[PDB]
């Protein structure tokens, strides 16, 4: 369920 | 070619996309050939529905082997204010300082890239190691 989008911290 | 980059082998994955600074996410090498390979993340996906594991071409310098199994004494030594650690957060290892040790086995951890300050249980931390010139520091 975790993607780069919902894991990154910025931009 | 370095031993640990053989296709199929477990790796950790850095990045210089901003907002992944200080992180190491777990994955596997898919295709070795340029100075670049393609990996498959073990905990990220292309889609919220999580049907397609994320895959990505990176530089071999963004890769490192899995962190070494902590010995039993190492695996149980105390964690102290100022220790560098990696916390398991958003299904990835993030590096931070320990700023507070709390009475209940819990720690509070300062992340410098993200100005974040988050509590964790001991089993959510690991000791931060660096992987330089082929050896674990």
């Amino acid at each position: 369920a975790r993607t780069k989008q919902t894991a990154r911290k910025s931009t | 070619l370095p031993s640990y980059l053989k296709p199929g082998s477990a790796v950790e994955i850095s990045s210089d996309e901003i907002g992944f600074r200080g992180s190491w996410y777990m994955g596997k090498v898919i295709t070795i050939p340029s100075v670049k390979c393609q990996v498959e993340y073990t905990t990220l996906f292309f889609d919220k529905e999580g049907t397609k594991p994320l895959k990505e071409v990176v530089d071999m310098s963004q890769l490192r082997p899995p962190a070494p199994p902590m010995s039993e004494i190492e695996k149980k030594k105390k964690i102290v204010v100022g220790e560098e650690v990696d916390a398991f957060y958003n299904d990835g290892w993030w590096e931070g300082d320990v700023t507070e040790v709390l009475d209940d086995g819990k720690f509070s951890v300062f992340f410098r890239s993200s100005k974040e300050q988050i509590r964790f249980r001991k089993d959510e931390l690991r000791f931060h190691r660096e992987w330089v010139d082929g050896a674990w520091k």
